[PDB]
């Protein structure tokens, strides 16, 4: 996209045209094969605000002097809103069945926290140092 | 250290204003300087000086 | 643990041109004499 | 009134020369923000110092993967040509 | 003016002999790092043609 | 034994920081992100009276000084060198227990003597 | 803000008069002279540019979340001004770590009082009379 | 490929023509027997670019001066780019059953976090130390 | 008993340092991979206040000087050599308990005139 | 921004040159004026050696030549015994790659795109039109 | 390569003059004398023919994952000759343990310059003045 | 190559860095800062035009038979020239006991690389950076 | 220049001397690659030193699964008729 969700504050996002808001949509409907499409324009443009949001506010600064967020800024926001859209619509289908057959997927034991509720989740974790604490200071 | 200054008037009983010391800097940094030569031991050796 | 502390030489030059020869000591690398 | 972070008064401060002397002999580049904290550039005003790893002994100190002749350690700034 | 002169061994300027046994050469090596620096250059006045 | 126990004394006579980075299965800290670690907690630029403050996951170990008796090893070679130059232990700076009186002392002034 | 002295360039003493400084945490890096308001719980930002935002001028350069000292109401200040002022013009923080007068800005009612006229771009010296917050 | 996965950054990944994408495409399909037929290009694409500057910026670096991409880099990038797609159809199948006929695969309690989740994933591990921190440093 | 207590103390009398690599159960480490790890914790180039920064799969073990009494060992072999050649055990500045004073020392002296 | 850093591994091999233009540590160099060294172009006309550490320009700056031993960035994949030379964007690159036909250093630690490699320096180029 | 002294042989001594010294670890078995290039990361194998491949001439016999000492270039060194060469020969690695001339190679450049003639399975006095990688 | 110091003449001093100084015969009468070549087994002589024969500068002025001392590479050096240079010129022997640029001459690479520039029959300042034999 | 492990050298090496003699002592028969690492076979040159197992006590000491008689650590080449 043209300017790139790693560039877009909150502030940025809500003052973008609605196409710029919407190749960004598209990109994040490319981490899912069923591209979320029963879910509405409004739910995703949400979950890309707040992944915007929460990356600026909860996965930021530094920690010993190391950038918090290590991996690809685009990347993490991606799958910080891929993540969201997931959890807009229940979360993870551990098993699915139909008429048309049946599922199940080898989710597993996921630990407590939100990032390691879903596969998107899970990868915008290795990111941000998969949550460590490894800030260190000293007086002078 | 900066300049030296003024006192200014003032009156009975009126609060004294600050006028503190304030400092900078210049910067130094020391440039090697080097010169060489060599002679070999046969000409130290045969020189008159 | 004991060895022996030893080597044997190898082959030893004669050496004679000091003795066989009029030795100058020169002061100079280079250097002329009269004739 | 000034305090001791006050800008008028840091060249007075010894923690401003020695900290800013750290510095110098610590860094690895010139690019400050690689590697100090935001306290640190503000409080020793590190732009104004004369940072560059010039002044870092690790510069100039060899450390070969296999060092058969005892080499590694040695500073070249001490060696008998400089 | 202040001509600043750093010496890393305490020695004002260090002059050095050395012999190469290898070559059979001496060197003689000079090395100094100075800098200079005002502290006030209004201390100061060029004259001009 | 003199140079073994100079070159101990600088590896094991003295503590030595050993810090740890990141969680035990954890994240992987590389070289790059060392390199700013290394900056904070530089033993050759802290103060005594220096306080650190981190999260869970830095860790400041200690290589502690590895207690040897190099006492004992520099009495034992002294003990050795003299007795084999024939001076009295005494000569070299080194007592003893028992010799340094009564006839033990007699006996080994008399064989110096 | 700077006085200049052959070669030299010397930082102003912000504070002239006042002893009611008191401590904050920085919100964000900030630099002496700059006003500031309260951003969150005991914590100061750099004041926008119109009325509602004004709790003092920051006496020294800081970090991010670094303990600052402030200058409030009661003090006498030097201070940098983005326009020309004189004696009794009313200023108030311009938006731009610089103040500027209650006639130029939107807002009716300043947070200083100018002692010591200035040109733009240089130190007045001002005395702090008032703060600002959020009224609606 | 003419040029190759491991040679080409997120800005080249851009700048190659579809042919040139297309060609590490199908590479990267080789990796499933059944190719993610089902799966459209743009999310193959979009798995490819996030590989590469997953690579680029998780992946990168020296341990004690050893590099911390151990493996193969063409190799690595690829079962990176089928973790991703994989985790794009929704994760592991563990189990599938249709018109009568039914499959349960040895997947099991493989691990919590992300390249464990998947098969390409504990793949890819074992080129980067299977996330191991042997790096080491000194003062001099 | 002199060489044997010699060579012991060379392997035994300094502690050593044992740097081991990887996570346990984790990630081998290959030979090309561990002489960039004796590079950094090298004897040969480490100064008494060096300091480490690492990750947590870098453990840098002691090999302890492990203790035997080699002063007991030295005190037996000189006991038995003076005796056996008729000296008091004095002469190999050795000492002893009880021995050095009242009529223990009078009958050694007595028996060596 | 990025930072290779600690560029020299060994050798004795300094020269001291005035940058011609501001520098930075392990920056590849070529002669730019008498005794003025400046950034390498591309196809291998122009190297003398590797800057040790960051310098503004008309600093005097020290050199690392061949018979050296550098950590050096490489803007593409190398592996042990490939030569490389001055890729005009500050990094090296290999002369499999280049327009050239001959290296200036030989990689003795391999490395990926954009990674620092180890490299022995071997040979200096110029102007031989 | 060997002198003989009457019912003795004598090694000769490789490293004839130089301080480029540098230490590599063994990819197989070599021996004194031999030319080796950088078969891995720090590693070093056996010089095949035809240029491309040389680092150095290995110092002293080795088995596989040993270290290695080299004499690099600027070092001047005694090695062994496949063929007759001259003065001011270029040489290069055999693919035999030997050198042999850039003439007799398919390759256009050497490593080392013949300083003393030899006969083939003599051993020549050259000094090393490049190395050879991998252009394509 | 002489210096001149108003009304004296000096001679130019071949050697300003470098270590590489190895010992030869001479196989004619050369001069101080002559390139010369291996023309027999130790034995050097003056290089002739467009390349395959450089091992080094003559040091100093020799006759025939004398024992030479010559800077090889890694050497850096005083030269006259033929023709004008610049920084970054290759050069390398002339055949007429003085250097020329590779981009005059009928050779492809050059032996030392011009780090001061001269005009023709005037003195440079070079880094000797390579050798040249015989390759056929 | 030469070191250690040059070819020339060997024979000055203390540890080549002490090492041939252990190595001597420690055969059962001349197969090396059955009894010694491939390293010691190139640093100690052993296949110049007349390794056999005619020199190590092993070969010659009695060592019986039962003794009644103390006769096990006898070393034949010790008895009156040897
Ligand atoms: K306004
Ligand atoms: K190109
Ligand atoms: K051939
Ligand atoms: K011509
Ligand atoms: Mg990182
Ligand atoms: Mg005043
Ligand atoms: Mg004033
Ligand atoms: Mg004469
Ligand atoms: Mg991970
Ligand atoms: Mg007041
Ligand atoms: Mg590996
Ligand atoms: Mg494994
Ligand atoms: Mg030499
Ligand atoms: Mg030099
Ligand atoms: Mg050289």
């Amino acid at each position: 996209p043209d300017p790139s969700i790693d560039e877009v504050s909150k502030s940025d996002w809500d003052a973008l045209t609605t196409q710029e808001q919407d190749d960004i949509i598209s990109q994040v409907e490319n981490l899912s094969s069923t591209g979320w499409v029963n879910t509405s324009r409004e739910r995703k443009a949400e979950a890309i605000r707040s992944a915007i949001a929460e990356r600026d506010t909860l996965y930021s600064g530094n920690m010993s002097r190391l950038p918090t967020l290590d991996g690809d800024a685009e990347y993490f926001t991606l799958y910080l809103s891929a993540h969201k859209i997931q959890l807009f619509e229940g979360g993870e289908a551990q098993s699915e069945s139909g008429e048309g057959g049946s599922v199940s997927y080898s989710t597993g034991g996921g630990g407590e926290k939100d990032l390691q509720k879903t596969r998107y989740g899970r990868m915008a974790l290795e990111y941000v140092w998969e949550d460590n604490s490894i800030a260190a200071l000293r007086t002078y | 250290a900066s300049d030296e200054e003024f006192a200014r008037p003032t009156g009975q009983g009126a609060e004294i204003r600050d006028d503190g010391e304030t400092y900078t800097t210049v910067a130094w940094n020391a440039t090697k300087l080097t010169e060489g030569s060599r002679v070999t031991d046969e000409m130290r050796d045969q020189a008159m000086v | 643990e004991q060895l022996l502390e030893v080597v044997m030489e190898g082959r030893e030059l004669r050496k004679v041109a000091r003795e066989a020869s009029n030795v100058i000591n020169a002061n100079t690398r280079v250097g002329d004499v009269p004739i | 009134m000034q305090l001791r972070r006050s800008p008028g008064m840091r060249p007075m401060d010894r923690d401003w020369h020695q900290e800013r002397a750290r510095a110098r002999e610590q860094a690895y580049s010139s690019d400050l923000t690689s590697q100090f904290s935001e306290s640190e550039i503000v409080k020793y005003e590190l732009d104004t110092a004369q940072i560059d790893g010039s002044d870092n002994p690790r510069t100039y100190i060899w450390n070969r993967t296999i060092d058969l002749f005892g080499m590694n350690g040695t500073d070249v700034r001490e060696l008998r040509n400089r | 003016i202040h001509t600043i002169l750093y010496a890393p061994n305490g020695q004002d300027v260090e002059i050095k002999d050395y012999e190469d046994p290898i070559r059979d050469i001496t060197g003689v090596n000079g090395r100094l790092h100075v800098d200079c620096q005002y502290s006030q250059g209004r201390s100061s006045a060029t004259v001009q043609y | 034994n003199e140079a073994a126990i100079n070159q101990a004394i600088e590896l094991h006579g003295f503590p030595q920081r050993h810090v740890k980075v990141g969680k035990e299965d954890g994240a992987p800290v590389r070289d790059n992100d060392l390199r700013r670690v290394r900056t904070i907690f530089d033993p050759r630029t802290t103060d005594a009276n220096t306080a650190y403050f981190t999260g869970q996951d830095v860790d400041v170990e200690t290589l502690e000084a590895h207690n040897f008796d190099y006492s004992a090893i520099h009495e034992m070679d002294m003990r050795n060198l003299t007795t084999a130059l024939g001076l009295p232990l005494e000569a070299g700076n080194v007592g003893a227990d028992g010799l340094g009186s009564g006839k033990p002392a007699e006996l080994r002034f008399a064989l110096l003597k | 803000a700077t006085e200049t002295q052959g070669e030299h360039t010397f930082p102003v003493e912000v504070l002239i008069s006042g002893e009611e400084l008191r401590g904050y945490t920085a919100g964000e890096a900030l630099s002496a002279g700059e006003p500031v308001y309260l951003s969150g719980d005991y914590e100061v930002s750099a004041s926008s540019a119109d009325g509602g935002e004004f709790l003092g001028v920051n006496l020294y350069d800081v970090a991010s979340g670094e303990p600052v000292a402030l200058a409030g109401d009661d003090c006498e200040v030097r201070v940098e001004v983005s326009e020309q002022v004189t004696a009794n013009d009313e200023i108030l923080p311009d938006g731009l770590g610089t103040f500027e007068t209650v006639a130029t800005s939107a807002a009716s009612a300043g947070v200083a009082i100018v002692q010591e006229g200035a040109a733009s771009g240089e130190v007045c010296e001002a005395y702090i009379f008032a703060v600002q917050g959020t009224t609606a």
